[PDB]
């Protein structure tokens, strides 16, 4: 295809910090991978913010009710998708499965749900932080999450080394030993 | 607001209607509702955006249309005597339950299985009693609008060529001059009351009017009786000294 | 601490238009506007809650109505093709004879159209492959997850071959072993 | 999903409290959205007040109502009504997770009434300007509790109770109207079949 | 629980 492509976007987003205590509400209209238009909770109005949006921002904040409608969408809309999935999203744990293994040793956790992960080495009472590199967290796209922990520090003489892991999932450290 | 069109229409079983509903909140949803003759209220079509998203399993009789975000027809192919009722246009500023819907004054359809019953009013004014101005030296006109079909009929009353407002009441709904058959005949009375002295004054005149919305000049008409159609009838009294 | 998204975006000219809620990075439903279907990404999802998809389905109306409006706002210049980051993934420790899924992972790309396809061996392999719908990111652009089963073993070699508009010529990354 | 409210017509006296019930029973929807709409005489369906987070109040017009999660129900509450409260009162419910689309209660009409302070009931017969018959029967000035019966026969005519206002004299009176074309029809029994004030008026003509 | 949709508004013409 010669022919060129013209993408419209639009996204309603809900930023929560400390639950539903501290909500914000963005209403975000895209032309091209460049907004230009935008309702902000914190502003109380539509605001363009490309020339192009502007004939939107002022038709809109003109419409009967449009404000008090978008003024409300704390509560009608974030607060109250929040709720809704709460079970399965704020609160979803799904503990980490390790293993670990040499190539250079390894310890990998996956299968882990939230992101929010601490996972430490121990050569051996005492934890070593040279020698270590992180992956970096990783999105499995299936509610789950992985990480390899790669460590650079040969072990000799019956040394034994643990991967320990601290998920929220759990109430103590998980830990495994090589 | 919003605008909707015509306020009366009377046609025969099996004719075409049209309705025409304007709105100029900068809403981007409207609705077409139905309210039957017994003050319920049923929702019909929902548009948003010129497209239909909520269509409550209409007769395919109805087929609403809308080339704009601010206006909504509808129309109906060929009537049947269910589909006489008021039906009520409302925007909302989107599809979401929490908006308030804003309503227009409504379409009054009437659909009659034969044209020959609709008939016009006739209107007669009642002079004050001499009872009731020597007794409480007030004078109240009484109005009767008889004789009338279907009740598409608003009242007002004239003093001195101006409509008044004070002092007149006039009946909520006609009674049925005959109430067991179906297709009954209406009448409506009204009230206007002044004070003995305005009435006793030769120079005062006091008109009872009552609009009638009937048959279009278009409509085909074969009885020998006039076309009932839409128009004004009305009866007067001037002032009495004694 | 928690941000859930409703995304939408309407593509011209294939007549593409695409719903879908993320929490967290994550999806938690997209509507399918062929069959007006809700699609929970996880089953155990739509147990729990419901959505009405067809109030997805008068938004993608909306935006589409839009869109021709912002292309003649904007004298109809086009997007500007991205090509897409590709990345082969393996899902848990990959052991012989154990079954594992392969992870193709698509970032960066724009507009988001993509023919994407698994080679085993140099032969397609077709059959056991999950896919994803595109996800919204914070720069705008999209992302897509292909997974593909399989048992591991040493004489079966793994692509995942990427077609963009991006691409000059279609972007291929290998997996072995 | 239904929503059900007081049925009818409901009469009070300026100055009382008031009280329309109503009970919604939506078997299918999880999370609805209460409204009153109102019709005032002669005008058009319009909002008298909405309710959209579950346990909340809602208030306009001196009216109230409370979305009860426990008793599933909206019921509108006026310590003292007007007499410019007279109106037809919606009830109706709409799901707030898919399109809006009101269920509406079959509507109850409040009719007001104000207090006489000093009634004169009589019974006079008016005539036609342009002719002697017939006449009219109009009974006038009675006290606001007095009620007007419908005819019972199908040839004499009974309008309802009416209430009107001459703001010039800042004066209120209640009248109903009467006729036939009975020969035996007269105004002296028009009203029978009403309790009308023993001291009604009945002038010799 | 059932979620809710934002709808999408109507650009100006
Ligand atoms: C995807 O394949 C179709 C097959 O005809 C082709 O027309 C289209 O250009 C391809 N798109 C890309 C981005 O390679």
């Amino acid at each position: 295809d010669t022919r060129p492509r013209f993408l419209e976007q639009v996204k309603h987003e809900c930023h929560f910090f400390n639950g539903t205590e501290r909500v914000r509400f963005l209403d975000r209209y895209f032309y091209h991978q460049e907004e230009y238009v935008r309702f902000d909770s914190d502003v109380g109005e539509y605001r363009a913010v490309t020339e192009l949006g502007r004939p939107d921002a002022e038709y809109w904040n003109s419409q009967k009710d449009l404000l008090e409608q978008k003024r409300a969408a704390v509560d009608t809309y974030c607060r109250h998708n929040y709720g809704v999935g709460e079970s399965f999203t704020v609160q979803r744990r799904v503990y980490p499965e390790v293993t670990v293994y040499p190539a250079l040793l390894v310890c990998s956790v996956n299968g882990f749900y939230p992101g929010s992960i601490e996972v430490r080495w121990f050569r051996n009472g005492q934890e070593e932080k040279t020698g270590v590199v992180s992956t970096g967290l990783i999105q499995n796209g299936d509610w789950t999450f992985q990480t390899l922990v790669m460590l650079e520090t040969v072990p000799r003489s019956g040394e034994v080394y643990t991967c320990q892991v601290e998920h929220p999932s759990l109430t103590s450290p998980l830990t495994v030993e090589w | 607001a919003v605008f909707q069109t015509p306020n009366y229409h009377v046609t025969q079983v099996g004719n075409e209607v049209s309705f025409n509903c304007k709105q100029t909140l900068g809403h981007d949803t409207m609705y077409w509702y139905k309210q039957d003759s017994k003050k319920l209220l049923k929702i019909m079509f929902s548009y948003n955006n010129k497209q239909l998203i909520v269509n409550e399993t209409v007769p395919r009789r109805f087929s609403p249309q809308s080339s704009d975000k601010a206006h909504l027809n509808l129309r109906i192919k060929s009537v049947e005597p269910e589909d006489s009722a008021v039906y009520l246009c409302a925007s909302s500023l989107d599809w979401a339950s929490q908006n308030t819907l804003y309503f227009g004054a409504g379409t009054r359809l009437s659909v009659l299985e034969d044209l020959n019953k609709v008939f016009p009013p006739e209107v007669a004014v009642f002079e004050p009693s001499e009872a009731e101005i020597s007794h409480t030296q007030k004078a109240t006109l009484v109005c009767l609008a008889t004789g009338f079909f279907p009740d598409h009929v608003e009242l007002s009353w004239w003093v001195n060529g101006k409509e008044v407002h004070s002092g007149v009441c006039t009946d909520p709904q006609p009674l049925k001059e005959q109430p067991a058959l179906n297709d009954s005949r209406y009448a409506l009375s009204s009230r206007l009351r002044v004070s003995a002295t305005f009435w006793q004054n030769p120079r005062n005149h006091f008109r009872c009017q009552v609009q009638f919305y009937g048959l279009s000049e278009n409509d085909e008409w074969t009885q020998d009786r006039a076309k009932p159609v839409t128009q004004i009838v009305s009866a007067e009294a001037w002032g009495r000294a004694d | 601490e928690h941000v859930i998204i409703q995304a939408e975006f309407y593509l011209n000219p294939d007549q593409s238009g695409e719903f879908m809620f993320d929490f967290d990075g994550d999806e938690i439903f997209h509507v399918d506007m062929a069959k007006k279907e809700t699609v929970w990404r996880l089953e155990e999802f739509g147990r729990f809650a419901s959505f009405e998809a067809q109030g997805a389905l008068a938004n993608i109306a909306v935006d589409k109505a839009n869109l021709e409006i912002m292309t003649k706002r904007s004298n109809y210049t086009p997007i500007t093709n991205v090509p897409p980051e590709v990345t082969v993934l393996t899902n848990s420790p990959v052991e012989l004879r154990e079954p594992n899924v392969l992870i193709c992972f698509i970032d960066k790309f724009t507009p988001p159209v993509v023919n994407v396809t698994w080679l085993r061996n140099g032969k397609p392999v077709t059959t056991g492959v999950s896919e994803t719908v595109f996800l919204p990111r914070e720069d705008h652009l999209f992302r897509k997850f292909h997974y593909l089963p399989f048992l591991p073993s040493t004489e079966d070699v793994y692509d995942c071959r990427v077609e963009h508009w991006g691409l000059d010529e279609p972007l291929l990354k290998h997996w072995e072993f | 999903d239904s929503v059900t409210q007081t049925e009818g017509q409901v009469t009070v006296s300026e100055s009382k409290s008031l009280i329309i019930n109503c009970t919604y029973s939506a078997t299918s929807i999880a999370y609805p959205n209460l409204f009153w709409y109102v019709r005032y005489p002669g005008e058009g369906l319009q909002l008298l007040l909405k309710v959209i987070t579950a346990g909340q109040k809602g208030s306009s017009r001196g009216f109230e109502a409370t979305y009860n999660k426990e008793t599933t129900s909206f019921h509108l509450q006026k310590a003292s009504v007007q007499e410019s409260d007279s109106a037809v009162y919606y009830c109706a419910l709409s799901d707030s997770s898919s399109f809006s689309k009101l269920v509406f209660g079959q509507g109850t009409s409040l009719s007001v009434v104000p207090n006489i302070q000093n009634p004169d009931p009589a019974v006079y017969q008016l005539r036609d300007s342009k002719s002697s018959d017939k006449s009219v029967c109009l009974f006038t000035d009675f006290d606001s509790q007095t009620n007007v019966s419908q005819s019972k026969d199908s040839d004499v005519y009974i309008t309802d109770k009416c209430v009107l206002d001459m703001r010039s004299m800042d004066f209120k009176s209640n009248s109903a109207v009467a006729w036939s074309n009975k020969s035996d029809f007269a105004c002296a029994n028009a009203f029978n079949n009403s309790i009308i004030p023993e001291d009604t008026f009945f002038p010799s003509p | 629980g059932g979620y809710r949709a934002r709808p999408a508004k109507a650009a100006a013409t």
